[PDB]
């Protein structure tokens, strides 16, 4: 499963069922394709119907010369779910989702090439 | 003993049930830090999940006049530190 | 799962050697928040790797490079890496003043069309071979212990292993060469040509 | 510019030992196949054996025959499985640590090596 | 936030800030561009009198051609800034350094694509 | 150099660190995988870097003779990995030297080779995979090391200094009795020389 | 003489009075200027104290072979400033001395010279300026003197003597490689009895 | 009697290096010019350089050509500028000091040359 996938916007076509796993929802961008690339909001221009699942509310549609939507994960380096600090203990979770974090960047490297 | 010039070579604090602290070394010139964190690589007491501190001897290297570097122990990282002694070894030829 | 290749890196590895020399934990990373003995441990380091390459060995000398002034200034740059310059044949005319290449002899330092010169260029603590690796560090940590935290023992069979560390890259010099007084050396392979 | 993970040796006829410079993760993480017909990879078990941590031997001479030209052996490290996973009885070692960032490190020499 | 960037030269400027956040001087490489693909030595060409700006040192790019100077950040993921070894104590510094590594190793390796 | 947990455990490594960690007093370990013990690693890291150190030096089942290093034909250059511990030209005179991990043909001042090259190589390996003769003489200077760095007694340091001297005469023993070189007729420059 | 702080410092010195200071057992200082360190600048005057010293031996390099000095025409004495190590003449016998600061000829008892004349001078150079095999036996003779008179350990004293003594070793192999004399035809007397 | 600031040497022909027994606290305090036609004070950028704290490099060869018979090699001290500044938070040195005296101490010297 690619982490980067492009659907055909098929008209009036609400909600798309995407299969790469993601940690966090802020990191999954959707944008429009077939005139400019346009980023939309997380909650206004669209709703996750379930975790597997999005729908986009205002169903834009083949309107404006948009013929795709692009979806694709996107890791914030810069951002970091688990940060480790000299004090505390060092849980196997936070150890595993750093992992799996810097593991999801670079297998969106790979997908893209 | 006033008399003489010693070179002291390095330095030990003994901490029991404590967590980390770094221990800030201050010559004329330069600083150094020397944090004391957890246990230490492939330790029984290191393993994951488990509250980390620990009794134990930290040994820092301290060089210097004995006369112009100052040692001094802060930590702010939420865990307790009972310092149960200290000492330091120095070279200390008299003239 | 054993199966790995991955390797560590050698400048942390080498710095752990002169720290584990006497005894002491390594240290995790070189980089980050000042430390006395991966300070000074670095530092004798790179001072010995500079220290040995600065002798002269048949792979450090590079014979018969060409160093080219600036077109405008006429002037050559005796930099820092430059560990040493000398004539291809002999009596060496080149000297440093001022920091740029200097001929003592036709008392000059400017030149044109370049100068040919055997120059020993400053090289990593890697890209030395495996011999003067080990006696860079085996160097380093006998001077590691008498300058810092002496301790009697230690010194004496250090200084043992650095004549012996001293005594292979010696062999591996004259195995890297395979100078041969008959056909290799100048002067008698034209005496023999008959 | 280098490519280190991929990198494809002349077979100049019956050449049995080859040297992988590459580090690897695992040995199933090193793929070898032939070039100069199809990309042919062989099998772990039979067509080609390591007997050595960096050099593998191939147990056919391809050479020029079977029109198999060159011989190209790279590294593809596993996304989806991890060879290193914590858990809260097991002790942390530097072992555990470094696998965990140097196989993320490796996913990234690839893409970077592919572009 | 790319780590990939260009400035143009706009003039004989000797200063060009970074954006992109970096580990070591090393690690960031430099090229003069505008004739053909020159990469220069970094630590004597350039100055860093501050983290994010560099000196040509002397009006460097001339009308020669040099009016485009490029800026990566080229972390190399063999030489690790941080290797855990037996016998040392861990610390927050390296996990952090450890993970802000390889991220800027797959950060980099994304941007290519 | 690979970290010393890296290698497998073989009941010859096992062996050699109980030897190595005897050399202080301290009671041999049943397993290596799996222990807290600091001075079980140390002896490991002391075993490794011995290994490499007696390895550095020539020996004639080390030395491989005329081995082909192959390029790669895109790169067109040959890596020169820390697992070299020496390269050396076969002829008299050497010419292949190290720069950025590549070989480098300091005569030539290029790093790019086609076809390949034929050298002398000496190549890192286990401890094991070794023949039994160096493995006492590799434990008894780790064991010198160990003791001197750790816990420096000049009682068992003398001895071993001692033990180590002759295990380096076994070893050469050994070297002699391995190669079997003839003065006349394995000699290169003799050998035409006897032609009648 | 000068004044230690008179001299810029370069990542040379720095490493020099690193090496210094770490005879005695004192960590290295990061920057020379701008420092409170009472130690750091005992460094600096001993090692230009040693440079002087060594640089005033002769030397291949150092020597400089029939260079001119010019008088001032109106004043028609030339300067002999302390820069100048060493002043002789390309001759066997040397006639040249100093007499209030200026170059007098003893045989003419006359300090007024015209039209310049031909000499060997050593002139004082940098800590810089230098070969670098000379740059480490200066520190081991420094760092030899530095621990002498202000922290006098026996321990490192030993050892500093036989560093100086390799220090030295090593520089005249420098010596003799860098001048490439001749005894048959770079002597003087020996090139004109070997024509035919 | 003897004018140590002020002295002059014969060009004698092409003489690239000539020395400066005066010391100096700043390079751009010592003044070089050519005599024998008119006083053409030399610019220090490209004209003539140093190479060394004693002896400055003269780039051209004047010698008896274009009328400059002899070199003049003098040093004037800026009396409004001064080399060393005193702050409250600065320490106290011998540098600062010593500049400040001796730099007096040449003006001093140039006054008592020139008459």
């Amino acid at each position: 499963i690619k982490t980067v996938l492009t659907y055909q916007l098929d008209g009036s076509n609400r909600d798309f069922n995407i299969p790469f796993e993601y940690l966090a929802r802020k990191f999954v961008v959707v944008t429009l394709i077939g005139v400019d690339r346009k980023v939309l909001t997380i909650n206004t221009d669209y709703r996750f119907a379930t975790r597997t699942t999005i729908s986009l509310t205002k169903a834009w549609g083949p309107a404006d010369g948009y013929t795709t939507i692009e979806l694709r994960r996107v890791t914030s380096t810069t951002d970091r779910l688990v940060d480790f600090t000299d004090g505390s203990i060092l849980r196997a979770y936070d150890l595993n989702v750093a992992q799996i974090q810097t593991m999801h960047v670079a297998e969106e490297a790979r997908d893209l090439t | 003993e006033d008399i003489g010039r010693l070179q002291l070579r390095r330095a030990w604090v003994n901490y029991e049930n404590s967590g980390t602290f770094d221990i800030y070394v201050e010559n004329q010139s330069s600083n150094w830090k020397y944090t004391m964190a957890g246990a230490r690589l492939g330790s029984n007491t290191l393993r994951a999940g488990r509250l980390n501190l620990g009794t134990g001897q930290y040994r820092f290297p301290v060089v210097g006049n004995a006369k112009f570097n100052t040692v001094y122990i802060l930590s702010d990282e939420t865990t307790p530190l009972n310092i149960i002694g200290c000492g330091w070894e120095g070279n200390y030829l008299r003239r | 799962s054993y199966d790995m290749n991955v390797e560590t890196a050698a400048e942390l590895s080498a710095v752990n050697d002169i720290l584990a020399s006497i005894g002491e934990p390594p240290v995790s990373t070189l980089e980050g928040d000042a430390n006395a003995d991966a300070a000074n441990a670095r530092r004798i380091l790179n001072k010995i790797n500079r220290q040995i390459q600065s002798r002269g060995w048949t792979f450090n000398i590079e014979e018969g490079i060409t160093l080219l002034p600036d077109v405008y200034s006429n002037l050559i740059v005796y930099s820092d890496d430059y560990l040493s310059l000398m004539s291809t044949s002999g009596q060496s005319i080149y000297v440093n003043r001022g920091g740029y290449v200097y001929d003592r002899t036709s008392q000059s330092d400017r030149f044109d069309s370049g100068i040919t010169v055997n120059i020993i260029r400053l090289r990593d603590y890697d890209e030395m071979p495996e011999c003067f690796r080990y006696w860079i560090v085996t160097k380093a940590s006998r001077q590691f212990n008498n300058r810092f935290f002496g301790a009697p023992e230690v010194e004496g069979v250090l200084q043992e292993e650095e004549d012996e560390a001293r005594r292979l890259c010696m062999e591996y010099e004259m195995d890297y060469g395979g100078y041969n007084m008959l056909d290799g050396d100048a002067f008698t392979s034209g005496l023999l040509t008959r």
